[PDB]
């Protein structure tokens, strides 16, 4: 006979219920999750064996929502859910963001995790609800997983903080955040707000990660009792004498080419460093694992850039921690575009166009929640040459759908609503040239784009990336990071807004442990970049 | 004609630590 | 440029078959005519077998061209694109009753690409082209045991008329498909309205009498124009490793086929395999890993097979008519309009029922017709049923025909729009396999209805019966689990309420089944649904 | 930054600007081309190294219009730009083949060109523009390129040549020709004309290459000041030692292979030549390059074919140079289809149909020129059994819509306009073989179909491939080629028309220094050729 | 409030079985 | 009603030729 063993426990003014052991039991794990009559089914599958010449992890997330959890049969021709909606992709990026960097480094077993929206509160967003159950799933599997997580959506009524606020209260919200986290550290924002300052949005990220510990103490309660046994799993023994051979032959090379501050011509000398050193190590010894190797060398990179950057020594390309990149700012840049920008910060360069349209142009919306209808669109394109890269230029990538959507929330606190201006606009980011945030060049493209066209937009908007390299209490905050910087960093730290206040704001945290006072640093001399980029911009175009 | 060269506006700043 | 035509009379229609003048550079093309509907068939079987080949690639195309019917194609394209779920029916009405047919060990790639070019819309394409496919590989000479039949049978009167017209359809209380050769039946595809035993036996029997005039003209066109067959052979019998390989692993994997718990029982067959492997290898490395799998395989096959014809308990521990544990629950999901989950054994369907409006009916521009269809079955099987991981796109083929075959279930207790005018989608999501998932789909779909408070006339209930057969001795096995479906002859599935049939499915493995196999089968099909009606019985027997 | 190096220039009435050094600064080059407004962001990446066992070039243009280069949103579901259009990937190959015979003999080097429309003007057709834009960003690149190529609009207005003519000076044209070439010979042409006389379409072409050397010395000259250095490539160094091997084993055995006129049978032959001679090799020393094996097999191959065609000794089939295959002309083939035609020339083969329908039927074309609504609808399919192959049967390839709009423009000049004729009417060609050219079958096939249905087509119409071996300044032109004597010959020129002109004319050639001469004997032999196909399809039927 | 196997609004279930003669 | 090349209701057929000048 089949057994549920059920959890519930009250979060803000829901009931969330946690159900495991009767369905899906030939999966690693499986959870049913519900928030007052919002249920979403999360399971995961983790494969025993990692794949004989694996050197990367491989983590998906799938969100699909079904259409009889609303009581509707599906839009389409076909009246079936076909391929992920911009909006389930964000979502399963959501899901996605906190938990990847919870997975031990060098666990590269091949790990799926899917969530089925089954039934839905029209006043309760899925997507929280998800987020608890790849948790909770993830913790009863037995993968080596350093969680458990919680996740909170932050509202800002009466300039008060608002726990999971329904559709109805968000109408009255100057802020709509995402916060994802262990117990001990934040690991994932995701925000829009109507241009609200420095303290308001770290509060609401304090907030957050304060009223999200419930659901982690009834997941760890739920492991407890119903877990899996953690996987006898190892990380490979580290090699000191091959360590050393390795740093031998390559560690004062790579010192120097990383002293190179031109991108293409410093991969090309990491490149030769890597191929003769490895070409020399198995011109000793044949038998010798070839991913092993690169992932000596990769970590000697690391150390070479983290403690030089510790050290406080110029940065790759000569900076100091807290100074920005040469700007270039362009308008009218195409002859029979609306109303068109160049916008070019160091090796990342974004070709922004604003078109203006009718009724007919909004985009209409069949989502699970209410159908909607969009009236500003924004559209972002990656192309591999904007990196010096081939590729394929099929639809767009869940990387591009991410940062196209970042960047729209980073304009949507300027935009003048339909009363001021009764017109459809779609703003597209090309980005040229890529070396660091891309989506934060879209946003102050955009601002110069939007202006162009003639469209009446409250104020200029832009936007940066900030870094952090951190060894115990020790830390150093960067700004305007390089691709460099956020690959062998500790996170990716994205603020857009007016000088007036906040538009948006998302991190990216690669560490357990990041801290309030970190935080806070970040967003202080993240305003001081704005300001700066803003001042250029201003100089260019100042009114639409 | 299009690009950069046909730019209607235009500004630039150099590398720069911004003032608090 | 000569065509060689032979015509022959099938029922009331002349049949055409044409070779010779068109596509000469396939290995076989034959253009089928039956009163006006022509389907153009080729075959191309490539000469050598890829040299790590493990697995018989066989493809079949079905593809409506719109011209057929002097229509230009209806999509913004104005073009053919993508199959359709019809056209992805047909194909797999081909490919089930010759995919047995090819000699166990012949890997070569055959794919097999079926084109309507013309269509009288009374006599449909689909039988048509399964005689298109049987003339084209008869003729091919590829290694194939055929040729076989197709024909259609109906039942108007209380009698068995053969291809009925798409006008005299509307009269007939069965739509049967029974493809095979001169000496067995092969394939079964039917939809009743709840017919007898005898009466669904008897129509099985009459279709495959009537389709010898087919298999009698094709063998006379290849005795006219068939090419040489192909000189080609399995790999010889290597007696001496099949004892290394059986000392090694016999004993352990006869142990194994007693663990009940298919997991269990899983890992430990895959532990004792790779063990095997890795000691033989270590042995002599030029050792062929595809052959030593093969051995071990026929091993598993021999332990399971023999258990059965001794009258020895099966894997599970049940005797030859026994059916698993049955878990029936209604009204599991909160937002939903019917909501049920039918477990059985390891087999586990989430099913939902869902009402709509005229606007919800879904649009068929079929070849024969538009038509609009108010009752719609989807059919999911994700990676994580059977703890695997996998690519979550578009629906499978698989997905599909198991989709149809749950509908054909349910089809017979559907009320009419004059008595209940609304549009209903059933959903099926497979949480558990281990066999038949398909009719888990159809239980849960019964009890999904009723709980959305749809009148059906009767509950509606299915099993999957399996076959082991050595000459003369053969045991009819209930509630088949996936390892006895494999290492079985046959999936026998049958569909229906208290009073009759409402559905069933034939896929045989051997040439050789018997009317007396498919009567037993039948008859302990019937005892077994009589069974899971009564236990679905006591959680709801009337609509909410 | 440093500002982008400009260099404008007059192109008949219009002004051309290319700029370069500002924008995408990461991709081997990029160039923004502009003529009057309408413009196009030219980029070119190509990869330091070649995979280390790759034996064929792998070269990929991507060609994409974005919708608010006409200040428009797109009109689909999503309000975005997705898989390119049938227009799209015409651009794409416009300027695709002429660039490819440009790359040096053996550079394998994976190479991507993205042209993105960024800017248009109604009046001016960004394809010409991409075409420029393509050949200045390969020269800037430095990638071992033997151009600069140009490009070249034709008109013909007033019974005078016009350079590229306007889309509103096209309504009065007679002729709408495309050329690309080098400075010393022409590469490309893509054209359809109502039907225009061998002389006035080879006065065109020479015009067009005439007009466009304006183009190249531009080209030039900004590859003089921002060119970026040469890469420093050579091809494999010829092994006379491993050639003599080769030859030794095969050479004799490949002469003969080349004598056997079934294409089947050839192939067979030529497969275990290739197959036995390798394994040969390999068994005396396995250390040899396999895929430089090849390549030795392949120049044995055509030395054999195009030595005998410069001797004047009998083709692969026994012809002579100027001889037809031998032809069989059906009609009225398929019972429901509107019109229908069987078209076999030698062993090439195409099933085409014609059907009638509604205003409903007309295609809308959201073109980005201005929307549209297509009358005459071209669809060719190319199914792998065509060639004895299996292979994938998905959508159209970058081929099969080529194909499909060349034997459209052979058919549009004979055409009756909606005036007279007031219906949609969409033509399939069905490849059923292939070996040479089976477009100009379909052009065939076509003109046939169109009469069985009784549209009313001013003239009977058809077509050939010319082919062509030259070595210095010696020549042989050779009518209606085999598949092994296109790929083993210098081109493909392709011809077809009424008994009064030319309604299509397309040329592919492969080396540099084709000649005026050349040009016009293939004209004048391929004239000869279509009034023999046209005769023999007279006697079939002539008249609707 | 809640979906799941537990909030079943009816509920049967059977051991393994050999069905009626 | 019959498909394919029997059922032509007009056919023509040549062998390979060289056409006139
Ligand atoms: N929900 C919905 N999707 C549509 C509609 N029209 C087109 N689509 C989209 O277009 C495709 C139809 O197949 C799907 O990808 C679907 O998302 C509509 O009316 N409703
Ligand atoms: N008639 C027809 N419409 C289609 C087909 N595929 C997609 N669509 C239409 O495309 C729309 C989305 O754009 C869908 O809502 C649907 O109406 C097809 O095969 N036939
Ligand atoms: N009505 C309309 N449908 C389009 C357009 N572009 C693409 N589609 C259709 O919508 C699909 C993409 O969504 C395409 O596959 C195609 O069927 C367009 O401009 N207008
Ligand atoms: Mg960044
Ligand atoms: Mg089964
Ligand atoms: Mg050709």
């Amino acid at each position: 006979m089949l057994n549920p063993i059920v959890r519930k426990f009250q979060y803000g003014q829901h009931t969330v219920t946690l159900e495991t052991g009767m369905m899906a039991r030939q999966a690693t794990a499986a959870v049913m999750v519900s928030m007052d009559d919002t249920a979403v089914f999360v399971t995961v599958v983790g494969q025993k064996k990692a794949k004989p010449g694996q050197d990367f992890f491989p983590l998906t997330v799938n969100y699909q929502e079904r259409t009889y959890a609303a009581g509707r049969i599906p839009g389409s021709f076909f009246r079936r859910e076909g391929r992920p909606s911009e909006g389930e992709t964000l979502i399963a990026r959501l899901i996605d963001r906190p938990i990847r960097p919870l997975f031990p480094e060098g666990f590269v077993n091949e790990v799926q995790v899917i969530a089925t929206v089954v039934s839905v509160n029209p006043q309760v967003n899925p997507d929280i609800v998800a987020m608890i159950g790849a948790s909770a799933a993830l913790s009863l599997s037995g993968i080596p997983f350093n969680g458990p997580i919680g996740a909170a959506r932050v509202g800002y009524i009466n300039d008060q903080y608002v726990l999971n606020p329904t559709q109805d209260e968000l109408k009255e919200s100057k802020l709509d955040l995402v916060v994802a986290g262990t117990e001990a550290a934040v690991l994932m924002v995701e925000s829009e707000a109507e241009l609200l300052s420095e303290d308001q949005m770290l509060g609401a990220v304090v907030f957050g990660h304060e009223q999200q510990q419930v659901v982690i103490q009834n997941i760890n309660e739920l492991v407890k009792e119903a877990g899996k046994p953690r996987w006898d799993w190892q990380p490979e023994p580290v090699n000191e004498a091959l360590n050393a051979r390795v740093a031998a032959l390559a560690e004062a090379r790579l010192s120097d080419a990383y002293r190179i501050t031109d991108k293409q011509e410093r991969y090309a000398q990491v490149d030769v460093i890597k191929s003769e050193t490895i070409a020399t190590l198995l011109a000793e010894d044949e038998t010798l694992d070839e991913n092993e190797l690169g992932e000596i060398l990769h970590a000697i990179e690391k150390n070479v850039v983290r403690s030089r950057v510790l050290a406080g020594e110029p940065r790759i390309d000569g900076r100091e921690k807290d100074m920005i990149r040469g700007l270039d700012v362009r308008t009218g840049v195409l002859p029979r575009t609306h109303g068109s920008a160049l916008f070019t910060r160091g090796e990342t360069q974004a070709l922004v166009t604003a078109t203006l349209g009718t009724a007919r142009d909004a985009q209409v919306l069949d989502e699970l929640m209410g159908e909607r209808t969009d009236t500003f669109l924004f559209h972002y394109n990656f192309p591999p040459y904007s990196v010096g890269e081939t590729g394929m230029v099929g639809s767009p990538k869940r990387r591009e759908i991410g940062h196209g959507r970042l960047a729209k929330r980073g304009v949507l606190a300027v935009m003048p609503d339909m009363d001021k201006f009764p017109y459809t606009v779609r703003v597209v980011s090309e980005i040229t040239e890529s070396n660091g945030s891309s989506s934060m060049a879209s946003v102050c493209g955009a601002s110069l784009a939007l202006m162009d066209a003639g469209v009446p937009i409250k104020a200029a908007v832009a936007g940066i990336a900030m870094g952090l390299v951190k060894e115990g209490d020790n830390y150093v905050v960067l700004s305007d990071i390089l691709g460099d910087e956020d690959h062998l960093g500790d996170m990716d730290f994205k603020v857009a807004g007016s000088r007036d206040g906040i538009s948006a704001l998302q991190m990216d945290i690669k560490i357990e442990g990041i801290t309030k006072e970190i935080m806070q640093v970040a967003l202080n001399q993240a305003k001081g970049a704005r300001l700066h980029i803003l001042g250029v911009m201003e100089q260019a175009i100042n009114a639409p | 004609a299009a690009g950069g060269h046909t730019a209607t506006h235009h500004a630039s700043a150099a590398p720069a630590r911004p003032q608090p």
